[PDB]
């Protein structure tokens, strides 16, 4: 421990700092909040998209299925007479998740701002070719890499609270009627690329791939068994009264 | 049992309990409206977000159990916040279904369906109103169609 | 076991990492009132989150299976991005207090 | 007097406006706290309509 | 029980803020006399451990949720009865409606 600093340089540098990105986050988030704009749905795009649920819920739950009704809807969606997928046809700068830029040019602000600066020295020892990326700005060779600028400090600091940023945000699911218009908007955002006949064709021969096998039919397991969990549930379902 | 019930009580206990009543959709239009209007007459300061949803909530118990005039209140206060909204357009024509006229909450539902296209609940209430007017073939045909 | 609810796992992952990465940041303020090596750092931050594992593990108790279908995430999980953010505090208090 | 060796690597800078700084720092918290309720009421009418 | 946890958490921040500024004193100090290259003294470091502990504990217990994974006992209290009726469709004809229209 050497190099005695000021106490009137870490208020002016280090809190700043720390209080600009904190809020720079903020703003980015708030503000593609804000941008965020729904997209345009044709009845049509819905229809198909909710016939492709349907037939990857049948694809997934298709165990519990009488066979006469299974083999039933996988004539119908295949139908090699008519079929429904055969005929119904239809016609037919380099913006990559603009965040590094900000982050860069407020970085690039900050050490043009703070020319001959001493942030803080990072406990970790460091090499010597990683101090042109450290101090740029300081006329040290004697100096170690321990002590760094304040554009490094930005650097990690905007890494720091990268996981803190989640802590205070999260995930909300309310709206119960609005949900099924999110699941129809999301459902047919995934939709949106016109390959409908190949898309057809492929869903085509994969539900002729797919197997049956009536999970029902195995019923002997539950007959011998102990019915002893309907008694334990039986007796915490008494203390309650009516309101 | 009504005073004795609305004295040990907290405003954040009944809020939740109608947010589970939502939850469970449940039928006691009479509690629903007997807790509604005392929230609020009561507290009356924030949750606004709640509130609307309170409100709608509550005006579509009245609408079943016996009062009118709590559901023309909820709707005006509703109108004043979002001048266009579908929903109230919807829960009005629902109103008027239920007093008198059914023809013309029909030709709101086909305004409403003029302007979004992609409209389910419009369709819905004019299923379920040619479901109580005619016989009920033809409203299994239109759901049939609508299903489609 | 046959059926499984994305919601339960989903919000059973969110507490998990947001406990992780708690823990990790208080314990990196600690090392940086203290200061010591990196050598000494890492080893400190790796007994650290043991110690919250080995705690986690004991909230749960019996009837584990319901709640978690294997340890493996309770074990290893967000070791990368917790010393990300643990380092930073090291480092936030370390200076500000020696050095400053 | 006083040499310095090479410049200065120990001490604040003299040309060091605080009104920029102070003023961003206040403009941040302002943006912030007026984005709030634009999300907000765009989340209400996104959820309404 | 919650408030308690989070007031314990509050308290174990403060001892940890308070140890801080101890520490920071002694380095102070220590700036001001020359060489006498000695280390803090241990009882304050076995105050913020126990500060680092203490406020572990109660993080903990703050956010535990810990739903069930099977979906099968969140629709297991649950009747058909409440399932039967649908906010879609709704008719506005029944007997309490003429029962309850004059008071």
């Amino acid at each position: 421990p050497e190099l005695l600093l000021d106490s009137n340089i870490r208020l002016w540098v280090v809190l700043p700092i720390v209080i600009i990105t904190f809020f720079v986050g903020m703003i980015r988030h708030y503000v593609s909040i804000l941008l965020q704009s729904d997209k345009k749905l044709t009845q049509e795009q819905v229809s198909d998209s909710q016939v492709l649920i349907r037939s990857r819920v049948l694809r997934e739950n298709g165990k519990y299925i009488p066979k006469q009704s299974f083999l039933t809807r996988k004539y119908y969606f295949n139908n090699p007479e008519d079929g429904f997928f055969k005929k119904t046809k239809r016609k037919v700068m380099k913006g990559n998740v603009t965040n590094v830029l900000p982050m860069i040019l407020i970085g690039g602000w900050i050490n043009m701002t703070f020319s001959g600066f001493v942030t803080t020295k990072v406990p970790f020892p460091l090499t010597l070719r990683f101090k042109p990326m450290l101090q740029q700005g300081i006329e040290l060779l004697t100096l170690d890499a321990s002590w760094v600028s304040s554009a490094s400090w930005y650097f990690l600091n905007v890494f720091g609270l990268r996981s803190i940023y989640s802590l205070i945000l999260g995930q909300d699911n309310a709206a119960d009627q609005s949900r099924m218009m999110q699941e129809q908007m999301t459902g047919a955002a995934m939709a949106m690329p016109a390959d409908t006949n190949k898309a057809f064709k492929t869903e085509w021969e994969a539900l002729e791939l797919t197997d049956h096998q009536w999970a029902l039919d195995d019923v002997e397991e539950e007959l011998m068994a102990k019915d002893l969990h309907f008694e334990g549930m039986f007796k915490k379902e008494l203390q309650t009264s009516i309101f | 049992a009504k005073v004795s019930e609305l004295y040990d009580v907290t405003w954040e206990e009944m809020r939740d309990k109608m947010r589970k009543w939502r939850e469970e959709n449940s039928r006691n239009s009479e509690q629903i409206v007997e807790v509604g209007e005392e929230l609020i007459n009561e507290y009356a300061s924030k949750l606004g977000d709640d509130i609307w949803i309170i409100y709608e909530q509550v005006m579509i118990a009245a609408l079943d159990y016996g009062r009118d005039d709590l559901a023309l209140f909820c709707l005006q206060e509703l109108r004043r916040q979002f001048p266009g909204s579908h929903r109230v357009k919807r829960l009005t024509g629902m109103r008027f279904e239920a007093m008198e006229r059914y023809d013309d909450a029909i030709q709101l539902y086909d305004r409403i369906l003029q302007e979004d296209p992609t409209n389910t609940a419009a369709r819905k209430r004019k299923i379920a109103i040619r479901k109580a007017q005619g016989k009920n073939v033809e409203a299994i045909r239109e759901l049939n169609e609508y299903l489609e | 076991p046959p059926f499984i609810s994305e919601a339960a796992v989903r919000g059973n992952a969110a507490v998990l990492d947001y406990c992780r990465t708690s823990v990790s940041a208080l314990s990196g303020a600690t090392a940086g009132i203290l200061g010591l090596t990196g050598l000494y750092g890492f080893i400190f931050y790796l007994l650290a989150s043991v110690l919250l594992s080995l705690l986690l593990i004991l909230k749960a108790g019996r009837r584990w299976n319901k709640y978690f279908k294997s340890r493996r995430p309770l074990f290893t999980g967000g070791l990368i991005g917790g010393l990300f953010t643990y380092v930073l505090f090291w480092t936030f208090l370390y200076g500000m207090v020696h050095v400053y | 007097t006083r040499v310095y060796p090479s410049k200065q690597f120990d001490v604040l800078k003299d040309d060091y406006d605080y009104v920029l700084i102070s003023s961003v720092l206040f403009g941040l918290v302002f943006a912030t706290m007026i984005t709030k309720r634009l999300a907000q009421v765009k989340l209400l009418n996104r959820a309404w309509r | 029980a919650p408030s308690l946890w989070k007031g314990l958490v509050g308290i174990g921040l403060f001892a940890l803020a308070h140890a801080a500024f101890s520490a920071a004193q002694h380095r102070s100090y220590m700036r001001l006399t020359e060489k006498e290259d000695e280390s803090l003294p241990i009882d304050i470091v076995l105050q913020t451990l126990l500060a680092f502990a203490v406020t572990c504990y109660g993080i903990v217990h703050i956010a535990g949720e810990f739903k069930d994974m099977d979906a099968t006992s969140e629709l297991k209290n649950k009747t058909f009865d409440t399932l039967r009726n649908h906010p879609s469709f709704y008719v506005f004809n029944h007997r309490g409606r003429v029962l309850f229209r004059p008071s």
